[PDB]
């Protein structure tokens, strides 16, 4: 029961023999190949550490020693980013006029005419417009030469060593025994004060020292190579007094509790700033001040070695009810001896967190002269979005690999687990039902609206003209958030954000942020999106509870995770595993992202994004979005054909290279279609014919070929599926909001 | 070894109930019934969704299909080596021994199961279809 | 045309039999039952439906084209 | 030189439309895969997941395979 | 399948046993009428507010009654053809045997094109 | 019912036995091979036709042939 | 604490929290490294893995005296800004 | 060093080196020889 390190000295030892023999992870992937299947399955079954052995101590070496190298790469990445953003880029020519200067950060060589992408993004440099916001972050983290950007590129690459190096130490050095790993009351107690609260602590630090009057000396005007380096201002007082007048006292009011006096560099103004269209950069200081003390006096919840703190085992015990038998007795157990568990839960939460993420910063633009960077914006939520959308079906995938690999009846008898895998088919069938009434009554007043409008009576269509759905509680919630400073949040100078109502911010002749109306083509909209997430929720889930078994294969348990059908009998039973479940599971995701995508792309282009003119602002679209996305041809005509313009024309100009993309995008995703369509059977065959000519010629391979495996031509398909649609929005996307 | 008969009256084990157990075709159609003997109460997972806890000695469970009494005689006949039987209730009451309907469990070879459905011939020996064209009657049995 | 070529007999089958359930147990609704035992496409049938629609589309979208862009000049 | 490319496309379609018909029409009752594909008839599912996979393996799955192509030609 | 709170209190479980085709032993024609006025009567709503000539001077109002006697007639016809495709060999409940349908079809076309025209006289 | 039939190809590994699900396989004594055992098929009318035998049957070829026909409610599986 | 605050009533709100809330501690008027609590928020006593050894004759620990002085410091934080907020102080 | 050179023999590192050898050339080709439409 003592919280204590625990490690085994020296356990695998670092050697290249183990590189030298491929498969040397699988008892039957270590025999060497045979047919050209073991070549895929070596790939298809080398992270899955539990099928590899069944100690749990070994596996958990192995996940944590993996991260490890994650964060490496992650390191390699960021500080390459650095690297690209210090010689081959136009921060420091961006930084003097951020508004007339497009951010640029990729060189191409001079060679096969390539050298078109270098298009003039302005500032004495030819590159390729990013819209990585890296220029923006950069700006607000105080970064005001290049030799700040070098030096930080450099610190990363030496933090991807020591990540390779510990994950390396941490495996065949000193690798944890299992007893250390499932301190999860430590783990979190660590994680939320020491990561989370010191974390913001030493930005709140930094955001206070750097970032504050850096930001404040370049919205004054001052030329970036003027401003004294940000040391200067911890050192000589005399200047970041001059600034911030609060720092002439000095710690003395925070021990003396008269906090108050510094209300010059933590405020509670709220909005944005005029100059920039960004976020306060002293109301960040604060939130990531209050922020960490929260985290700080949350790490100490847990009990560890002393006596002082909570048992999750206990507190999960003593939570059960008169509904729902034994309660979360004996999940603590499952989420501190499984992996997948704790994974599918993980990836869920973190996977919303990134589309909460998105919502918030494209609404509250957190960094300076990001709002203006129409291109940015966008890229950054469609980006944030589909990074999250994956991780939730991989929530999905992971849940049922537990229950199908994980799961013991013995420990699970009244638990809400047992309970809830024992009435799965009235959760399944009235999601089911829910499901069918919001497709028709979601996606049926669009069709009428479209069929009333062809047959010539648009006064018999669902519009703010016609029969309205005005989204009333939407509308309500907007104006309670738009008054709420003058009453509800006093001490708040203003609103949270413009969209729920106000003045326009404008930053060069740009709309920042502006007030967002919701009319009846929101309420559509918006209930699509609920339809959308409902049916993928029933997808994944419908997999997780009959991930055992159903009254179709009642011992789907014993057949696996990744089984493609028990047999063509029972009228067939293809498709019946979890991970078809996950295979589907995902096309609905990209179904459900891609309305979200194209619902933002063309109400902001409508009605926020423009240019504030002499009385009245010019919207990129001229505010159509409201008369026009009630019926499916004007999600056709006036933004698909109508916006896809720039990239058809990109060809010839420094955006050529989207229009490429973006029929090489089309051709992925129809190249998808010969995997999800087709049968190995007919592909094994024709090999046959191909090997008979080889076998002629005397060239035949002494490896015997072999058509892809049933699930894996399902994986093959749908990952060209995705990854060609993502690639045409992508091009679409940016080539349309980069031109205009 | 003598066809046992169904006890109607076996204490069944101890689970709160489901839904995904049987349905209008139990009474319309037919329904089966699996018995078992245990050495000690255990819970096991039940062929149609959830835990079961199993009496001491006998136990009587019934379900709508055959594989579904099968896949817990197998779960028996392995977690816990028992040697699980199973009959056919239909609506009339006529129960039917279903398995293993010998004694001996099928795997094993037993003197007095007679030979059906065995063609002794190489799979590549079976006639065209044209032999068997408006004929009615397959290759593979003709 | 693409959900019953991508979607295979499987999901649908288990899923038809949730419906089963829910209307045997709905009352007022239970009154009323199907002669026919509801089950999913078959294997090649759902092939063939697909394909139908996949076809059926290519058709009329094409149609569509090569009358109204020739009709409207 | 507009009309040189898109007709050696429309070859391309003849070519393998009539590959997928051919492949199926000669292996019909004949495959290493499934030697005795003829005692199975011509429309059948598939032989189930032995041997790998055996999906799509019926000569009436090179008909529904090479419509696809015959649209595309 | 799963006695819940909801499908058990005794409170529930008796207003069905009120409702006009739970309570066995009126007369399949009398279980009728009174299930027919029932789903007959509110028909008319939703074509008289929402349908083509909602906004239209005193017909809005004849053409609701009149949209939902059709599908008042369409209803009993779906029900007909049901009991012969159910009751081909007539099938305790008599509502569940073929005269019994018969009976229960011919009381809903009766009672609901009669609640059609009680909306009616209501507006 | 589907159609299943034991070919003289038979080596009485009592593997496909011991692999129906719907108990439809069983092994009876035979000459033609050093194991003295022949897999019959005495209760096709329980066949579902998920072919799980065959994808257990190690000789040649298919010594077990599943011959999916007609549907049933047991051959469908059906619990409704 | 500086600037010579001493007697000022910020000082004196501290210094009255975090005392009240050690003499919490000490004589049992709430959770303490031994002397736990429960689902109705009643002391049942606890078993601490390290074994802390106080020469304190209730047994207040290390632990406990930087566990309840805290929490007077964040209660007095909280009443003094309060109250500085408000007009009573 | 006997193992290190198998693994750098197994074919996805032999692919990645063949090929960057024949992409490089081709580059160079034409960063030496550009707009090679015709061989004259
Ligand atoms: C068809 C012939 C052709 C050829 C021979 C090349 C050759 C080259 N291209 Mg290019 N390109 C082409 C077509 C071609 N391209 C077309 C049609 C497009 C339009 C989509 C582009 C768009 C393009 C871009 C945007 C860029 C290149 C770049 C490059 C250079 C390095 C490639 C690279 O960055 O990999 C990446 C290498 C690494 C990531 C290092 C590997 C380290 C491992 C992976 C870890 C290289 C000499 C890059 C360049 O110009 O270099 C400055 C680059 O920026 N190409
Ligand atoms: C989450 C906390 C956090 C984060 C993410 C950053 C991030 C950054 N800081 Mg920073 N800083 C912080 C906290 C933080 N700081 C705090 C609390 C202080 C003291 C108030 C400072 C004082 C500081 C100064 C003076 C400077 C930066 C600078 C920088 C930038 C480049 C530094 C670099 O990588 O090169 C170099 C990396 C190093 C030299 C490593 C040494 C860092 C020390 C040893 C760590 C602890 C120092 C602290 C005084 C104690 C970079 C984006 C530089 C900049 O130009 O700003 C844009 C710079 O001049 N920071
Ligand atoms: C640097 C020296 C070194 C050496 C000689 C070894 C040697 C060995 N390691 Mg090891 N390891 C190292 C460093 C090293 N490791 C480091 C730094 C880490 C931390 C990440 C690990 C983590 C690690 C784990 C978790 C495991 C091993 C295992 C093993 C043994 C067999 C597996 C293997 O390595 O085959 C060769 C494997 C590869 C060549 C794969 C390379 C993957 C690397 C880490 C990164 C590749 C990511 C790639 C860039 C992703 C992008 C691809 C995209 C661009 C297309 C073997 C004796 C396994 C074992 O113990 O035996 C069962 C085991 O499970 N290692
Ligand atoms: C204040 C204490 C503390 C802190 C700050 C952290 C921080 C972290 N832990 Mg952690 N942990 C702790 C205590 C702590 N832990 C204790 C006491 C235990 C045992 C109960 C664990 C067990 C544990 C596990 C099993 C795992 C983590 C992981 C992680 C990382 C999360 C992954 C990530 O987002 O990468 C973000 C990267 C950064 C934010 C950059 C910071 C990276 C630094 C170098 C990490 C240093 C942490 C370490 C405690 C410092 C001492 C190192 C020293 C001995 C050289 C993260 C950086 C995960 C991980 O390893 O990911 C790779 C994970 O698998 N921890
Ligand atoms: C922290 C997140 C996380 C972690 C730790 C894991 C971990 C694991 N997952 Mg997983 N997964 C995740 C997220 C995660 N997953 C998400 C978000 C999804 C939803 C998409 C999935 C969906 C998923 C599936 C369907 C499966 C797993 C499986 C597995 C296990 C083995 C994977 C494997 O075989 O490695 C091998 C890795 C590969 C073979 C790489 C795949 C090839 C890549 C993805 C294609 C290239 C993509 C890229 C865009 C291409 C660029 C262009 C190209 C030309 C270069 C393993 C323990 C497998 C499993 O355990 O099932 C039993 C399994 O089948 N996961
Ligand atoms: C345009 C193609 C298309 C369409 C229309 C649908 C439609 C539907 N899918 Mg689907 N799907 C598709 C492609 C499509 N899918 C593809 C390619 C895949 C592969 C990834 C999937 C995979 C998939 C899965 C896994 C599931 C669905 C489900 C559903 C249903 C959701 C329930 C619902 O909202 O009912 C509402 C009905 C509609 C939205 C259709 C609108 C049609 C109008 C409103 C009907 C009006 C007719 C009118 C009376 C005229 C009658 C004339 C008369 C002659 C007939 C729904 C009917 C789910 C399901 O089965 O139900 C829960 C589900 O499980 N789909
Ligand atoms: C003499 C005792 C005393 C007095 C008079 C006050 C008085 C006050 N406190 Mg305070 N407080 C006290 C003790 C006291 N406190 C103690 C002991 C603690 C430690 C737990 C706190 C912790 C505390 C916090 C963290 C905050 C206050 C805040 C406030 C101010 C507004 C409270 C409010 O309406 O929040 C708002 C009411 C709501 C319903 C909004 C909150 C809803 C979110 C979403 C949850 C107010 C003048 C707030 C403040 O500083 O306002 C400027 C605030 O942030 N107090
Ligand atoms: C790049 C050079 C890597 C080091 C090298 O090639 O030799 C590396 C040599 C030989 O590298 C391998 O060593 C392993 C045994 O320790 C293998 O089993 C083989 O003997 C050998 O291929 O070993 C080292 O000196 C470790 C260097 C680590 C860096
Ligand atoms: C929903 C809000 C449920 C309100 C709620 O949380 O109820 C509360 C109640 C919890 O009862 P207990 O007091 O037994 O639970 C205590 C412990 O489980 C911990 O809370 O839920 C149940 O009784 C189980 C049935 C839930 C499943 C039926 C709900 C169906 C709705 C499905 C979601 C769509 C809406
Ligand atoms: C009588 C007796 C004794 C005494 C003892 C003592 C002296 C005690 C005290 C103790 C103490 C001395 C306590 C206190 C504590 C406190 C602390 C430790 C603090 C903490 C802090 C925190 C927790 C945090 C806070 C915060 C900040 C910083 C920021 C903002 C927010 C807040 C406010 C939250 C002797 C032995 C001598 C003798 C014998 C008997
Ligand atoms: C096209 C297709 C195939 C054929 C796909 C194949 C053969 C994969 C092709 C991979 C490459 C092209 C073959 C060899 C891979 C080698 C690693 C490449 C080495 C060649 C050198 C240039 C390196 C299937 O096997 C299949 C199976 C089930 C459903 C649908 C389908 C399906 O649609
Ligand atoms: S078509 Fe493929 S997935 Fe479907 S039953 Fe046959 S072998 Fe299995």
């Amino acid at each position: 029961k003592k919280v204590k390190i625990a490690v085994d000295r020296n356990p695998v030892e670092t050697s290249f023999e183990k590189w030298a023999k491929p498969g040397h992870f699988s008892r039957t992937l270590s025999k060497g190949p045979n047919t050209t299947t073991w070549i895929w399955n070596l790939h298809a079954d080398a992270h899955d550490f539990d099928s590899h052995t069944s100690d749990l101590e070994e596996i958990s070496r192995k996940v944590f020693s993996a991260h490890f190298g994650q964060l490496g790469v992650i390191f390699i990445w960021l500080s390459g980013m650095y690297f690209h953003g210090a010689r081959f880029s136009n921060y420091e020519a961006w930084l003097s006029d951020p508004v007339h200067i497009k951010p640029s950060a990729q060189v191409v060589w001079p060679v096969v005419g390539q050298e078109i992408l270098n298009g003039d993004v302005g500032g004495g440099f030819q590159g390729i417009q990013i819209t990585s916001g890296f220029f923006q972050l950069w700006r607000a983290s105080g970064i005001t030469s290049e030799l700040q950007l070098y030096t930080t590129a450099i610190g990363g690459l030496v933090m991807a060593a020591a990540m390779f190096f510990a994950g390396w130490f941490h495996y065949h050095k000193a690798a944890p025994k299992l007893e250390w790993f499932q301190n999860v009351e430590s783990m979190l107690n660590h994680h939320l004060a020491g990561l989370l609260g010191l974390g913001s602590l030493s930005w709140a630090g930094h955001q206070i020292h750097v970032s504050l009057p850096v930001n404040k000396l370049l919205d004054a005007g001052v030329d970036p190579k003027e401003i004294p380096l940000p040391h200067e201002f911890l050192l000589n007082r005399q200047i970041m007094q001059d600034l911030y007048p609060s720092f002439a006292k000095g710690l003395a009011p925070f021990f003396t509790l008269q906090w108050g006096e510094y209300s010059d560099f933590l405020t509670f103004n709220g909005g944005l700033n005029p100059v920039t269209g960004g976020l306060w950069l002293s109301d960040t200081a604060h939130h990531h001040l209050a922020i960490a003390v929260l985290f700080l006096v949350a790490g100490h919840m847990y009990r560890t070695n002393w006596g002082i703190g909570h048992s999750m085992k206990e507190i999960l015990e003593a939570h059960k009810g008169p509904f729902t038998g034994e309660g979360h007795v004996g999940l603590y157990e499952i989420l501190t001896t499984s992996w997948h568990a704790q994974l599918a839960i993980n990836l869920a939460l973190f996977g919303s967190l990134s589309i909460i993420v998105a919502h918030h910063m494209y609404s509250m633009p957190p960094y300076p002269y990001l709002a203006t960077d129409y291109g940015t914006q966008l890229s950054l939520f469609t980006h944030h979005n589909w990074i999250g959308g994956f991780c939730i079906v991989g929530a999905g995938a992971h849940a049922a690999i537990f229950m199908v690999r994980d799961y013991d009846p013995t420990n699970n008898y009244n638990n809400l687990l047992d309970r809830v895998i024992r009435h799965r088919d009235a959760i399944i069938s009235h999601l089911n039902w829910v499901c069918i009434f919001l497709g028709f009554h979601s996606f049926g007043l669009y069709i009428h609206n479209d069929t009333m409008s062809a047959l010539g009576r648009p006064q018999d269509m669902f519009s703010d003209t016609a029969i309205q759905l005005q989204p009333v509680f939407a509308q309500w919630i907007q104006k309670t958030h738009f008054l709420a400073p003058q009453l509800t949040a006093p001490t708040a100078l203003a609103a949270t954000s413009a969209t729920w109502g106000g003045d326009v911010v404008a930053v060069g002749g740009k709309v920042a942020m502006m007030p967002i109306s919701l009319g009846t083509s929101d309420f559509l909209v918006h209930h699509i999106h609920a339809f959308t997430i409902h049916v993928t929720v029933l997808i994944l889930l419908k997999g997780v509870l009959f991930a055992r078994s159903s009254r179709l294969i009642p011992d789907k348990a014993n057949l696996g995770f990744r089984f493609p059908c028990d047999g063509p009998g029972r009228g067939g039973t293809c498709q019946v595993s979890a991970w078809d479940h996950v295979f589907l599971g995902l096309f609905w995701m990209y179904n459900s992202l891609s309305i979200a995508i194209f619902h933002f792309s063309w109400k902001m282009q409508s009605d926020v994004w423009g240019t504030v003119t002499a009385s009245g602002v010019s919207h990129i679209t001229g505010g159509n979005f409201a008369q026009s996305a009630n019926t499916i041809n004007g999600w056709l005509r006036d933004f698909l054909w109508a916006q896809s313009s720039q990239v058809i024309q990109s060809y010839g100009s420094a955006l050529s290279a989207y229009g490429l993309m973006f029929l090489g995008a089309h051709f992925v995703w129809a190249f998808s279609l010969m995997f999800l369509f087709s049968g190995r059977g007919y592909w094994q065959e024709l090999i046959e014919s191909i090997i008979w000519a080889h076998s002629k010629l005397k060239v035949a391979p002494s490896i015997q070929p072999r058509a892809l495996s049933i699930t894996q031509g399902r994986a093959v398909g749908v990952a060209h599926y995705l990854l060609g649609g993502i690639a045409t929005t992508w091009s679409f996307f940016l080539a349309r909001i980069i031109a205009v | 070894w003598t066809e046992p008969t169904l006890n109607p009256d076996t204490p069944s084990p101890i689970f709160g109930g489901s839904t995904g157990g049987l349905l209008r075709k139990a009474q319309v159609e037919e329904f089966y019934v699996i018995t078992w003997e245990s050495n000690k109460e255990q819970i096991f997972e039940m062929p149609t969704g959830g835990a079961a806890i199993m009496r001491k000695g006998p136990n009587l469970l019934k379900f709508a299909r055959k594989e579904q009494c099968l896949a817990l005689t197998t779960q028996l006949r392995t977690k816990f080596k028992f040697t699980p039987c199973f009959y056919r209730v239909y609506p009339s009451g006529e129960v039917q021994y279903l398995h293993p309907k010998d004694g001996v469990y099928p795997e094993k070879v037993n003197a007095g199961r007679p030979g059906v459905n065995q063609n002794f011939r190489r799979i590549g020996e079976n006639v065209n279809p044209i032999k068997v064209k408006f004929t009615g009657n397959g290759t593979m049995d003709i | 045309g693409f959900m019953f070529l991508i979607s295979w007999r499987g999901y649908w089958q288990e899923l038809i039999e949730t419906l089963v359930w829910a209307h045997e147990k709905t009352p007022l609704a239970n009154l009323v039952y199907w002669k026919d035992k509801p089950v999913a496409l078959s294997i090649v049938q759902a092939r063939l439906v697909g394909l139908t629609h996949f076809s059926v589309g290519y058709v009329f979208t094409y149609a569509a084209f090569l009358i109204a862009s020739t009709s409207g000049k | 030189p507009g009309d040189f490319l898109v007709h050696h496309a429309i070859a391309l379609g003849l070519h393998t439309t009539t590959l997928i018909l051919v492949k199926g029409a000669l292996d019909a009752r004949g495959s290493k895969l499934m030697p005795d594909k003829k005692d199975f008839g011509y429309s059948f599912p598939c032989d189930g997941p032995g041997r790998g996979g055996t999906c799509d393996i019926s000569a009436y799955d090179a008909f529904y395979l090479a419509v696809f192509w015959m649209l595309n030609t | 399948m799963l006695e819940t709170p909801v499908t058990s209190t005794p409170e529930v479980a008796s207003y069905l046993s009120n409702l006009p085709a739970y309570r066995t032993g009126v007369a399949p024609l009398l279980r009728g009428v009174e299930i027919g006025r029932a789903h007959g009567f509110f028909l008319p709503g939703p074509f008289i507010k929402l349908g083509p000539l909602r906004n239209v001077e005193g017909a809005a109002e004849i053409a609701g009654c009149l949209s939902a006697a059709g599908l008042v007639i369409i209803l009993a016809a779906a029900l007909s053809i049901y009991g012969s495709a159910m009751f081909q060999g007539e099938p305790r409940d008599p509502l569940q045997s073929a005269e019994g349908w018969n009976e229960f079809t011919s009381g809903f076309t009766v009672g609901a094109l009669s609640g059609v025209a009680w909306a009616f006289a209501c507006t | 019912s589907h159609i299943v039939k034991i070919y003289d190809t038979c080596i009485g590994c009592t593997q496909c036995v011991r692999a129906c699900p719907l108990d439809v396989l069983e092994m009876v004594p035979w000459n033609g091979c050093k194991a003295n055992q022949m897999a019959s098929a005495p209760r096709t009318e329980d066949c579902v036709g998920c072919k799980r035998c065959e994808t257990a049957c190690p000789t040649d070829f298919l010594s077990v042939r599943v011959y999916l026909g007609s549907e049933s409610t047991r051959s469908m599986g059906l619990s409704y | 604490r500086a600037d010579g605050f001493i007697g000022s009533t910020t000082n004196l709100i501290m210094v009255a929290s975090t005392a009240a809330f050690l003499a919490a501690g000490k004589f049992g008027l709430a959770p303490t490294v031994k002397r736990g609590t429960d689902a109705a928020c009643k002391l049942v006593d606890r078993p601490n893995a390290a074994g802390l050894i106080s020469n304190d004759p209730s047994g207040f620990t290390a632990v406990d005296t930087l566990a309840f002085g805290a929490l007077g410091h964040i209660a007095g934080v909280g009443i003094v800004l309060g109250l500085r907020a408000t007009g009573n102080l | 060093m006997k193992n290190f050179t198998t693994y750098l023999s197994t074919a996805p590192v032999v692919a990645l080196a063949w090929f960057t050898v024949t992409a490089a050339l081709l580059i160079e080709i034409n960063r030496f020889f550009p707009d090679p439409l015709v061989f004259s």
